[PDB]
């Protein structure tokens, strides 16, 4: 009865959702046909028969990634009006995602959101899965977050962005799409969880012992993050935490709402043994800088707010035994105005293992959602990638020719320069 | 007569209360169904204080369960002793509090407070002579802090002569279980000084030590912490439910323990507390139960009493015991710890002795301490409040819900007015 | 003696009445055939009020079923308890009312009214001493509004000393179940003020809330709404059919409840109303049945009594109960709600206590409220009438059936004469 | 015993009736031979044996569409004197339908109506299925509605017109035939239900997911409308509504009697799942402007009266839960004089599925018959199509040469200009 619909924008958004909705059907015993041989209600609406269908909107401006969903194993699961396609992709162009191609089907997507929201009696908020690099995940999301903030406004809109890596980039104009989508979604999103590809490349190599990980393997780990965030709605826990509680505990200022996700334990079957994985062992894993999923140095910044989302066989006394050690450590330093820098959620359900998955069946886990000062170095890189390219006015004719003003780039850069000094204003200590 | 309406706000108050009604049903011989299955008629002599007798000889609790999210209500009604409650009492919202005082006291809670008060007024008319209301909640949450202190303000206007004792879980010193718990506690203590007759400050850090050091539980769950609170909750009202050689009620523990109408913030305590192995290596005598209470390691609030002075002390005993052995020990702790009690209150110990022990025990106690040691409880929160409020951090989640900065300034001034009063009577001679 | 001829007009009155004769047959132990199969002789002591005993020891209802379309009559005679009626009583037309007052009161209904009155007069001669007639219909339909109020005008001319109580389903505030129901209700209320001794205003919106909020029926059909009306219909005449410690009839509830001959528009109420789960969590006592009636959420008319004052109140009780426990509660609601009752009628509660409960219940009640709260019922319809009549919309379906605009002006003036009277005695001191 | 005979004029009228009388035999278990292995009586008269024959008059001035009926599957069902043909069609000429060819067999059709009306003991009214475009459906109907208003007068005569689409027209002189038939049938019909082809083209493409719908597919949907209107006569319902009640609740003024039909749900078997179809879900489908069956914008007008005809597993409490939300919505606005703008009918029978049909077997349905101001834009188009053609006097010699005066066109245009200002007179709000 605490329903929550999720939106999947771009190729990155859908391919994450192919792993997420595979995971949710295993957690609830749901077949790929929607059948099962009362806790599903936050993500599943039920038909008259015993067929459960998801509360998902898969949208892409190109039909390639959706037609793999429409012909895959989960063909029979999804409502075919929810799988929304365009004809031509936004094609790494923010202006095509926001003005040219995005305006054509934005009224079709909002019409499908509204048909889900009408059959939701307790709709808490939105889960927008997108990326900063692609044109659809940057352009169409920033078009969509404007429209949902008009139509709903007070709903808690959570974003799960694939943040672009410093040294690993798969497209050339990723510094353009990331700045232009962040200027738009800043006043419209409530909390956006940054996730990086290069860091999960590092985790699948080191922690999971995979030489050659795929995007299939990265989307399994990001599915475990969202399954741990929405674990308290879908399952009875000892200490529950709702979607409205994440934006309360992690967003000290309405500009700064960019935490970074961190999951633990990330181990294989050969390392499923050889360690006992207490709740103190997996908690010291999260504050270790090698196990985070955004390529930043948290030792080079200060945590503003952390959110430890335990699940499984977790005892609340040993939780306090774990966290109280971390406040004593010097390498994990907080900000001067924040003596109270933890939100703890305990669920009773262990994280399940998808067959063919590379994670081992553990008794307990943790999704650390830490809002830190150390992400300012990430935006300091991305402005430096923006200031090199825009000074020669490279690629601007692709964006001006699709409905954008050249002065709008300077508007987004001055706002991001205003956003960069906000972390500097918060990260310093107080006088007297 | 003297019926009590129990109100449960927050996730915490529902989880404490579901263990509390597990104790009361065991003391009165009540099954999961609601039907009496005890052996003595002393259980049914004062059954009405926590029970309404329904038709078919079934007893339903006089409990009102309040939450802003439906997750906790499903945990109650599907767990053991969940079918005993009236389904009319489960008054829950859909949104959840959002870990927010303003969303619990102004926005979502005010939409639901009329759904609760119409059940509060319905229970209060079925009572013959109303004793007063007890509320179980927290101070760091959103429903227990916002919706809970909203109910106290709306009941004290309707019932100003009754007693309103709260069992409020206070944020711990070491760990923070909520990033905005200095904001949620301070806005609730503003409400508790004006609308409660007494308030029982409980820390989660203190109950962790008692389960670890005293009970030798290496792995205590919440249900083991709630069993410590629920035995204290029944221990305060045990002379109201059973005959005793020196009876007390919720008004005798209010008059004796509150010398000034603001200074009603108590620390609880329970004895005996033994492990499974170390219970045969100890004799259950009144001098043993006395010396187990008056130390520091048995306080359910995480503040050392040795850093302050007890103003007033209530030690409610249970079981067939002798009054001289009681009265010798209450004198004995006042002699050797005369610096630890306040001077200008001579003989500051209230004694209550019930005749009925808890289940499976020979005799028991319940410590109710009104000390100046909880000034460190509010010196810590007002320090954690002022450190966060001086940068106005996390303020727009409360300012955005209809509040101003004046509400925070008045609530922080009211707490520093209160700390100055505990500092005053600690040094007064 | 004191026999009642039950008349059913409209689709609605036939669907209520087919559930009404399901209740009366259950209370008197009557099979689907018509033969007595009860156990007590108290059922047959006053069997004659709703039954004519036929040959072969079979009891037929004294019900006259009227409709303008044959669709409803086939639903009755093919459904359960349809073979119990006399086939002579089913007086139906072929055309249907056309959802029209003028086609029910002037064109098709006047062609059929002599077919009904010859059956009305035939039933009235078989009665030994006639009590009076009850009619079940609606106000938004065409047969229940046109043909129904035609029968009242033709019976009151023939039987002016008898009582003519109607159970009229009134159009709801929120939804409209008929586009021309402000026209059909207003032309019927013109007839009801001049020709009925009392009238029981029932809203479909109110019965939706009672099935949802109170009975916890997520999916109530019409047959679940009709079971609420039929238990109220039998509750008004239950002291006429069974012995009681303080008997009433349809004349005692007429004399006590009608202070002025126009002001006879009542709101009904029934208690107890419990769900399947929440029936074991509640004791059936007279203070519980009293407090369940006198609120707002148990009115079967969709108007809050707190926006008005009760002129007179009838609370007919059923079951073995004690009169002091009754008389204390009827005083108790007059003390604490003394602003909610009218001042210049002291002790405005009529009490009737039967000795026989309903089937499967220990005790029951039936609330009959004559308040000024139904001035909002007619302020709404006369607003919806004047908004439609000022543009003369939908008028040619009634003007084309022999009527003028003068009939609408007089009927709307008569309703605003009536609203001014409920406004007068609400403010009178 | 509440008999109701139906007339089918033109090719459009007969091809609708080929789907309607196929549908009625399935609802009553009637074989195509008229056999069945007591609720049929409103449309079926019974012979001495167990053979039920329909109360239908199929009339066309050309024999092509009738000879497909006389040789089809339902050869043995129909009384062969009811299948009335001419020799030459009216041929998209109103004057040939009304004066030249129509006068030849108008006495033959009325003689067959009267033989049906004599064996009807409870004849409620007429169901004239025709079109505005064809010469037979415009000319012969307007000849017939004059004659039935003389012979019967007080009977409720319902028309089900195929209204011509704005941009889709299959004949050239459709603006001539539509104006000339509406001037005649205005003072003689009681309520005429407008239906458009282009809108059902849109519904069969979008809602039914058919790329290539036929006239066979359109006539299935119009058959479900008439089966939902006459559902209360043919079957026992919880809240019944007769043919006399439609003209009472929907016609505020004797000129304005042109509502528009709207049916829901319109789904296929692949979308029979994936949604639960509550009575609130299908009711919000009807007031959506994309699901109406006349190409008009109801947001550009005001509803004067709506008629929701539910059927199937429909609970009357959730009916009120559905309709009360719609009065709160701003996009569904009513007229100032009408606070009471709903007529609700509930039947117990679900709408059945014809084998080979494109609709799915649902538990419930709704036929919204909404009289609105927004149809004035439809007549504003059709007058503009009339004023372009008649100003050059195109095609007038085809009509003058068959028995019509040239001044009769100006008589119909001044009346339609009087009809257009009637919606403007009603659509405005009241002073004081
Ligand atoms: N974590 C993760 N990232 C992905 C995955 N697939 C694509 N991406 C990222 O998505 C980014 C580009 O966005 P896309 O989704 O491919 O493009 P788009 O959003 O559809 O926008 P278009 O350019 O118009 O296609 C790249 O930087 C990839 O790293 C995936 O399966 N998992
Ligand atoms: N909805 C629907 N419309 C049809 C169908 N068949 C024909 N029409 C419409 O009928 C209109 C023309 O009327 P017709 O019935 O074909 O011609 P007519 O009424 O026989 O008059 P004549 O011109 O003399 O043949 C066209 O605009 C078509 O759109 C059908 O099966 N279903
Ligand atoms: N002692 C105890 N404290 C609890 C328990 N459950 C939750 N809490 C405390 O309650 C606080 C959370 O408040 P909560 O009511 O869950 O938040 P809300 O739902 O927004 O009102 C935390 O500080 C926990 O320490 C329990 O079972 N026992
Ligand atoms: N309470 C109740 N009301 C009903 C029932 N059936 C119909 N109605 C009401 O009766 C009215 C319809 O009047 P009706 O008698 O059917 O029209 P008529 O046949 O032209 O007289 C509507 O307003 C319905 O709300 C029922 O079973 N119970
Ligand atoms: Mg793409
Ligand atoms: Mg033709």
């Amino acid at each position: 009865m605490r329903e929550c619909i999720s939106i999947h924008v771009g190729q990155a958004g859908v391919q994450i959702g192919n792993a997420c909705w595979e995971l949710y059907c295993l957690e609830h015993g749901i077949q790929p046909d929607g059948q099962m041989p009362d806790s599903f209600n936050t993500f599943f609406s039920e038909t008259g028969a015993g067929k459960h269908v998801p509360r998902a909107v898969f949208v892409d401006l190109e039909p390639t990634v959706i037609d793999e969903v429409r012909t895959g194993t989960y063909r029979q699961l999804f409502h075919p009006e929810q799988l929304i396609t365009g004809k031509e992709d936004a094609a790494n162009n923010y202006a095509r995602g926001h003005y040219t191609i995005g305006k054509e089907i934005i009224d079709l997507v909002l019409d499908r959101i509204r048909k889900l929201a009408d059959q939701c009696t307790g709709l808490q908020g939105f889960l927008v899965f997108h990326s900063f690099g692609g044109g659809t995940g940057s352009g169409f999301t920033s078009l969509l977050m404007e429209r949902l903030s008009v139509d709903y406004g007070k709903k808690s809109k959570l974003e799960f962005s694939i943040y672009p890596a410093p040294q690993v980039s798969t497209a050339v104009v990723e510094p353009y799409n990331s700045i232009l989508t962040t200027h738009t979604t800043l006043e419209h999103s409530d909390c956006a969880f940054m996730v990086d590809n290069e860091a999960i490349y590092d985790i699948c190599r080191r922690n999971l012992d995979i030489e050659r990980p795929t995007y299939t393997n990265l989307n399994r780990l990001i599915s475990q993050i969202v399954s741990s965030i929405t674990a308290s709605l879908r399952f009875d826990g000892a200490l529950n935490v709702d979607l409205t509680e994440f934006q309360t505990n992690l967003v000290p200022y309405p500009r700064i709402h960019f935490p970074l996700a961190t999951y633990a334990p990330v181990i294989s079957a050969e390392k499923a043994y050889h360690e006992q994985l207490s709740v103190a062992e997996i908690t010291n894993a999260c504050f270790e800088p090698a196990n985070q999923m955004v390529k930043c140095d948290p030792r080079h910044g200060k945590y503003m707010a952390c959110c430890l989302l335990y699940r499984g066989d977790v005892v609340p006394k040993d939780v306090n035994a774990a966290i109280a050690t971390i406040k004593t450590k010097r390498s994990i330093q907080f900000v001067d105005w924040c003596p109270t820098g933890f939100k703890v959620g305990i669920n009773y359900q262990p994280p399940t293992v998808v067959p063919g998955g590379d994670l081992a069946k553990v008794q307990r886990a943790v999704c650390m959602l830490s809002n830190t000062t150390a992400i300012a170095e990430a935006w300091a890189r991305l402005d430096h990638k923006f200031d090199l390219m825009y000074a020669k006015r490279a690629f601007v004719h692709w964006y001006v020719g699709e409905g954008m003003e050249e002065g709008e780039f300077s508007e987004a850069r001055e706002d991001m320069a205003a956003l960069e000094k906000d972390y500097e204003e918060v990260g310093v200590d107080s006088v007297e | 007569m003297r019926e009590i309406v129990h109100i449960q706000a927050g996730q915490c108050g529902n989880q404490i209360g579901a263990k509390f009604w597990e104790v009361i049903s065991d003391e009165h011989g009540i099954d999961p169904t609601g039907s009496y299955h005890g052996d003595s008629d002393l259980q049914l002599e004062r059954i009405n204080v926590y029970y309404n007798e329904a038709a078919g000889n079934k007893y339903v609790p006089r409990a009102i369960l309040v939450d802003l999210e439906p997750g906790t209500m499903d945990s109650v009604r599907s767990g053991p002793f969940g079918q005993i409650f009236r389904p009319d009492n489960f008054v829950f919202g859909q949104s959840g509090a959002g870990n927010n005082w303003a969303k619990g006291h102004y926005t979502e809670g005010a939409e639901l407070v009329d759904s609760v008060l119409d059940v509060v007024r319905k229970e209060s008319e079925s009572c013959d002579c109303l004793q007063g209301f007890q509320l179980t909640h927290s101070l760091g949450g959103g429903t227990g802090s916002g919706m809970g202190t909203l109910l106290i303000s709306k009941i004290r206007e309707e019932y100003p002569d009754r007693i309103m004792n709260t069992f409020s879980v206070v944020p711990s010193p070491k760990v923070s279980d909520t990033v905005v718990e200095p904001y949620n506690a301070t806005l609730s203590v503003h409400q508790l000084v004006e609308n409660t007759d007494e308030t029982y400050c409980i820390d989660n850090e203190a109950l962790y030590d008692i389960c670890f050091r005293t009970l030798k539980l290496t792995t205590p769950t919440y249900g083991d912490l709630n069993h410590l609170v629920s035995a204290t909750m029944s221990g305060v009202t045990t002379c109201l439910r059973f005959p005793g050689q020196l009876n007390a009620d919720l008004r005798k523990l209010a008059v004796n323990m509150v010398p000034f109408p603001r200074l009603h913030f108590f620390m609880p305590g329970f004895a005996p507390l033994t492990s499974r192995g170390s219970q045969q290596y100890r004799a259950l005598t009144v001098p043993e139960l006395t010396q187990q209470m008056f130390d520091a390691k048995n306080m359910m609030a995480a503040c050392d009493p040795r850093h302050g002075r007890y103003l007033t002390v209530a030690a409610v005993f249970r079981g067939r015991m002798s009054m001289k052995e009681v009265d010798e020990q209450m004198l004995n702790v006042q002699n050797k710890n005369s610096s630890y009690f306040v001077e200008w209150i001579p003989n500051n110990v209230k004694t209550a002795v019930c005749d009925i022990p808890p289940r499976g025990l020979k005799m028991s106690a319940t410590f109710i301490g009104n000390s100046t040691a909880i000034q460190e409880l509010f010196k810590r929160i007002s320090e954690q409040f002022t450190a966060m409020f001086r940068r106005k951090a996390f303020l727009h989640w409360y300012t955005g819900e209809g509040m101003d900065e004046m509400e925070f300034t008045e609530a922080e001034s009211n707490m520093n007015d209160l700390v100055s009063e505990y500092q005053q009577y600690q040094d007064a001679t």
